[PDB]
RNA sequence: GCGAAGCUACCAUCUGUGGGAUUAUGACUGAACGCCUCUAAGUCAGAAUCCCGCCCAGGCGGAACGAUACGGCAGCGCCGCGGAGCCUCGGUUGGCCUCGGAUAGCCGGUCCGGGGUCCGGUGCGGAGUGCCCUUCGUCCUGGGAAACGGGGCGCGGCCGGAAAGGCGGCCGCCCCCUCGCCCGUCACGCACCGCACGUUCGUGGGGAACCUGGCGCUAAACCAUUCGUAGACGACCUGCUUC
RNA sequence: GUUCAUAGCGACGUCGCUUUUUGAUCCUUCGAUGUCGGCUCUUCCUAUCAUUGUGAAGCAGAAUUCGCCAAGCGUUGGAUU
RNA sequence: CGAACGCCGGGUUAAGGCGCCCGAUGCCGACGCUCAUCAGACCCCAGAAAAGGUGUUGGUUGAUAUAGACAGCAGGACGGU
């Protein structure tokens, strides 16, 4: 016993249960607290992991070598198209929680939310949400249409709405929308939510909720590999050529007496496709898309204050396994979680 | 051994006007209000005396160990009336070998911002009581003044400077240097 | 806080065992936990009980430290104690109870018609007192 | 029938005792303030005596194993665990009459309240002995809902006491009429046995 | 020999995060023990520890919301019904609530919730008690208390309760009652001839069949196929309008 | 140990603990439990080598050493067998 | 440790026990000692001593205190020298 060599332990036993996950645009486990000083913004988006490409960057850091100087970095982009609100969701504080205490939608919801809805869209009659938008119209189902609102200011406690991507302004194949929730930390509850019932139906910016420089985390899904040996997924060391029966296995899985195979022993788990939530990426840019018949079409993007150059935001040739970026792009530092043409938050 | 009672005689003065309303004790005098909860003992405290003003702590029957809190609850009661007809006053004197302490007094007097302590860049900031101020003594070298009504919240505030200037990884027989508090006294001195 | 101590001369209660329901008088302290007493107006005989046993009361007597029994009776006799006892009201909670414990079949039937029929007295004018209460008082 | 017990104070063995034998004969007991249950000892013995159970867990896979509870009212489920054959169908439909809930839900706020004698602080302990909330311990000890209750249960006693304010109102209108008379006849009858 | 896409290297690059109770310790106040004390009650500072965040997985755990089956008969929800046979049984008045104290708390009460005041007390403005209560039905039949009525197929409005609420509270009209109670005259009702499971919750629960009225609803999954952000097989993400 | 019994050691004596050496015993296994070492991998113990926070010195600073809450994290690269 | 056995009904008990598992202390039982940040908890029986504690709670053999001591506060210590 006692290794005579002792060792830092091969993988992660915090991120143990290597599951492909139940769903791969990757919910928000715990959103910020909310706050009642600060003006009433959203907290979460939407995105399409593009491609990526470099930045030159002059660096101001007092107190480094990097100063003054120029550096390359690996910098990927997540095209971001504005979000339409929908719906809005109440939360009581409870012994055991937030606890749903009801949901009120728009009216007239765009028909990618309502192919959310549905498994096969060819084979169904669109009959979701038709006498929904009947409560609104009829004028004696409007009073318990707003005395929701009357009891959401009252007992709900946080509000969340719910918004989704637009599709017909990708080059995505799908054309499916992803319905989110999105707490607003707003003050008061009443703010809250007359500023959700201010702006519903409408398409929220990008640029109106984030900003440059603002150090932001990434909750994506991993790429998909499948069922992978050990050596590949725990990164535990191959045994080596002398070995009968192979080389990339572990050769020591329990002691004798503790007669049972320990959840820590290096296993074959299934290789990625799973959910992560990567920490603090710094935004650089967010650029605008293709305006109005003025400019008769100004593209002018990758135009910073050194070029002045027509520059596209797709390279010459377009991202590989994406397509043409043509939205708000949010580009980002460092390789972000997930595959190409993956949905991120 | 299960004694029977024994007891304290607390006279009190003039100045305040005293008063109970269980073994909650409020005393109101010349230097405001103060209050203390002697709630959790099973010592009777009842109260004599037209204008005269005699206050008797009583313990039944006890023990050894449960006799000795008569006394505890009768010096506590002392120290208030110290504290309400006079009020404690500290005095700090800073001593220092060749690094100079440099003392300002932040915000009337809640935080103390200490500086430049024994070349120490970092800044030592620490807050005092709720009801307690501070003062640095003028036409006096490097002594500090504090004040309040209650003696564990004056002497509270003093011991939070003592040792937030302790001298670290260093021997203490050489480095015999922060704030330490000198004398004890009263606001009102030596009345 | 302690209005009435055990006493040479106070008159107690007893509670639980062969003697309940009776008086003593505490004569003095034997140690700590029982104490000698008498009752000579009680018919109990002079001897020791605990002190959770008994149950204390609210009248007192004048009679010496470790005194025998015709100079407790002379404390009795003076001071009435069997006549000034039975008119207060914890003295009116034990006979009233007595009542209900002997109640017999016929008695629970009058008290039945008697139990609803001034309840029912106070339950209408009850609603008349408040229809005043909130007839007026609306303005 | 309900034994809705309140929570204020029963220490929680002598508290445990009786409900389980209780639980065993039928009587449907629901505990309520399940948070105010008392521990005698000392306040560091005890969270050093539950956290020494949090090490209790098993090697090879810590699923398996021993369910750490942290809620209060869910500390008390499990300490009932113990003194019912819980293995068997005798004990396991037991548990089922058995509800428990830390602090006081909404069929629970208006009836009435019981409180064991037997079980209380008051009694139980020479009052000189250190004393710990099982509240405070499970704020302490993973549990994250003591601000939510305190909200919560202030909600409730601050609507408990504009009702008993207007409860002693209704009293005092029929004292009222009790002083008015035409009644003293029936009260002959009344009065002979067991006003 | 160079080689795209694809997988990859600490051989490329990026990211790796704070709070609460405290131990060891140092004190503050202060008896024991006139003085002294970090401790006997009271308190304060305190960490790679411990616990929870943050992060991963989500229970024979739960919410909120969507839409819910035409075509020809059909099928489907509710709302009010009587009939009907089958099962899983457990119960035999309900209680619609101050907080909390213990070396203590309760009630009534001008003045400015408090001060003052007053009764209660081994708790009687009592959960050893309080309430619907023992009421078998009804007729004759007189006196109290009673003028509110009192039930309901009634309908309509309103707010009151979100911690697991569908439970509660008020009036307006709507047909009748003054027997909706107590004391008392009066006489019948099966009076089944000594005896067992009688009395209630209960017009319980679940299930499939059927007449009968009144209103509304006219879908969605899975496969097949296509994709391949995913794949051992499954699973999943996706396309599939008659443009 | 300049002086200093006890900061650091401790003769003569004595009281314990431990199951990583061994010894002693033969209770289980002879119709078999595959009995050295290395490699690979996991968890745990604390009687703590370094780290976090402290206490003590014959601790001025420097380096050290003596104890404390303490297993969270670490304890390598090779020639010879 | 009780106790030695055909099949059973009633009664009573032994060793043992009577918070809850689990039949019985749901007795207004008794006089007490002890608080543990490693409690303690019943013959063989399943974890430990020498040493020590101004933690208490007893007990013995002593000395000083009503020609007022132990403590504190107050004071003095001068003279040939
Ligand atoms: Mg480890
Ligand atoms: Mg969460
Ligand atoms: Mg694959
Ligand atoms: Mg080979
Ligand atoms: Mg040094
Ligand atoms: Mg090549
Ligand atoms: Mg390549
Ligand atoms: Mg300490
Ligand atoms: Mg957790
Ligand atoms: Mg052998
Ligand atoms: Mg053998
Ligand atoms: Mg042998
Ligand atoms: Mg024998
Ligand atoms: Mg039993
Ligand atoms: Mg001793």
């Amino acid at each position: 016993s006692h290794r005579k060599f002792s060792a830092p332990r091969h993988g992660s036993l915090g991120f143990l249960p290597r599951k492909r996950s139940s769903r791969h645009r990757g919910k928000v486990k715990s959103f910020p607290k909310d706050d009642p000083s600060k003006p009433v913004h959203l907290t979460a988006f939407l995105g399409y992991k593009a491609g990526m490409t470099h930045i030159v960057r002059e660096v101001d850091r007092p107190g480094s070598k990097v100063n003054k100087k120029e550096v390359v970095e690996a910098v990927t982009i997540v095209e971001t198209p504005p979000m339409v609100v929908v719906g809005i969701v109440g939360y009581v504080e409870t012994p055991r929680g937030l606890r749903t205490f009801k949901t009120v939608f728009a009216e007239h919801i765009s028909d990618e939310c309502k192919r959310r809805f549905y498994k096969n869209w060819h084979k169904s009659k669109k009959k979701a949400f038709t006498k929904y938008c009947k409560k609104w119209q009829d004028e004696d189902g409007k009073k318990q249409l707003e005395k929701d609102f009357s009891s959401m200011k009252k007992y709900c406690q946080v509000i969340r709405v719910i918004a989704h991507t637009q599709m017909r302004l990708l080059p995505l194949r799908q054309k499916k929308a992803h319905l989110m929730e999105i707490q607003v930390n707003g003050g008061t509850v009443a703010e809250k939510l007359d500023w959700a019932r201010e702006r519903l139906e409408q398409q929220v910016p990008v640029n109106q909720v984030f900003g440059q420089d603002e150090m932001i985390d990434v909750i994506g899904v991993t790429k998909g590999k499948g069922y992978k040996g050990v050596t590949s997924r725990w990164h535990t060391k191959k045994l080596p050529r002398k070995t009968h029966r192979g080389l990339r296995k572990v050769a020591c899985i329990g002691a004798w007496h503790p007669a049972r195979v320990a959840f820590s022993v290096a296993r074959a788990g299934q290789k990625g496709y799973h959910h992560r939530t990567e920490i603090n990426k710094k935004i650089y840019k967010i650029g605008q898309g293709y305006l109005i018949k003025d400019g008769k079409l100004i593209k002018n993007n990758a135009s910073t204050d050194y070029d002045l150059s027509d520059k596209s935001i797709n390279p010459l040739g377009g991202f590989v396994h994406y397509g043409e970026v043509t939205n708000d792009f949010v580009m980002l530092k460092g390789c972000v979680v997930g595959t190409k043409k993956r949905v991120l938050t | 051994m299960k004694t029977i009672l024994s007891n304290q005689t607390v006279d009190i003065p003039e100045n305040v006007d005293i008063t109970l309303k269980g073994r909650t004790v409020i005393v109101k005098g010349p230097r405001g209000t103060l209050r203390r909860d002697f709630n959790h003992i099973n010592v009777e405290l009842s109260l004599l005396g037209k204008k005269k003003k005699r206050l008797r702590v009583d313990k039944w029957w006890g023990n050894r160990k449960e006799l000795a809190t008569v006394r505890t609850i009768c010096s506590h009661v002392q120290n208030m009336i110290k504290g309400v007809t006079l009020g404690f006053r500290y005095k700090m004197r800073s001593v220092y070998a060749h690094f100079p302490i440099n003392v300002v007094i932040q915000e009337n007097g809640s935080l103390v911002e200490i500086r430049n302590f024994l070349g120490e860049k970092y800044i030592r900031r620490v807050r005092m009581r709720p009801g307690v101020a501070c003062s640095v003594s003028q036409a006096q070298k490097d002594e500090l003044i504090l004040e309040g009504n209650d003696i564990e919240l004056v002497s509270n505030s003093a011991a939070l400077i003592q040792q937030a200037t302790t001298v670290k990884n260093k021997d203490i027989r050489k480095f015999l240097d922060g704030i330490y508090v000198s004398e004890k006294g009263t606001v009102q001195q030596a009345d | 806080v302690f209005r009435r101590f055990v006493e040479v001369g106070r008159v107690a209660y007893v509670s639980f065992g062969p003697h309940a329901g009776k008086l003593v008088a505490i004569v003095d302290v034997i140690d700590q936990n029982r104490a000698l007493v008498d009752g000579p107006c009680t018919q109990v005989r002079r001897q020791a009980m605990p002190f959770k046993c008994m149950q204390l009361t609210d009248f007192i007597l004048k009679f010496p430290h470790s005194a025998h029994q015709k100079y407790v009776r002379q404390a009795w006799q003076k001071a009435d104690i069997n006549t000034k006892w039975a008119a207060t009201r914890w003295a009116k909670k034990i006979e009233a109870r007595e009542r209900k414990a002997k109640m017999t079949d016929f008695d629970r039937f009058k008290v039945m018609k008697a139990k609803k029929m001034r309840n029912r007295i106070i339950k209408n004018e009850v609603k008349k007192l408040q229809k005043a209460a909130l007839l007026k008082a609306s303005p | 029938q309900v034994l809705v017990l309140d929570g204020r104070g029963h220490l929680l063995g002598r508290l445990a005792a009786i409900v389980a034998k209780q639980v065993l004969l039928g009587r449907k007991v629901v505990v309520v303030r399940c948070e105010g249950i008392n521990i005698s000892g000392n306040f560091y013995r005890n969270k050093l005596k539950y956290l020494a159970f949090l090490r209790k867990r098993m090697n090879t896979n810590p699923s398996r194993g021993p369910y750490h509870f942290r809620a209060p009212s869910r500390i008390f489920w499990r300490t009932v665990r113990g003194m019912l054959p819980h293995k068997t169908k005798r004990g396991q439909a037991a548990l089922d009459r058995l509800k428990v809930f830390d602090g006081i839900p909404p069929p629970y706020d208006k009836k009435k309240r019981m409180v064991v004698p037997a079980a209380l602080k008051v009694v139980r302990l020479k009052p000189t002995r250190k004393f710990a909330y099982l509240g405070r311990l499970a704020h302490e000890v993973g549990w994250k809902y003591q601000a939510v209750t305190a909200t919560l249960e202030e909600k409730r006693k601050e609507k408990a006491k504009i009702h008993y304010r207007k409860k002693k109102q209704l009293m005092r209108l029929r004292k009222q009429a009790e002083k008015n008379v035409e009644k003293k006849i029936d009260k002959y009858t009344e009065v002979l046995k067991t006003h």
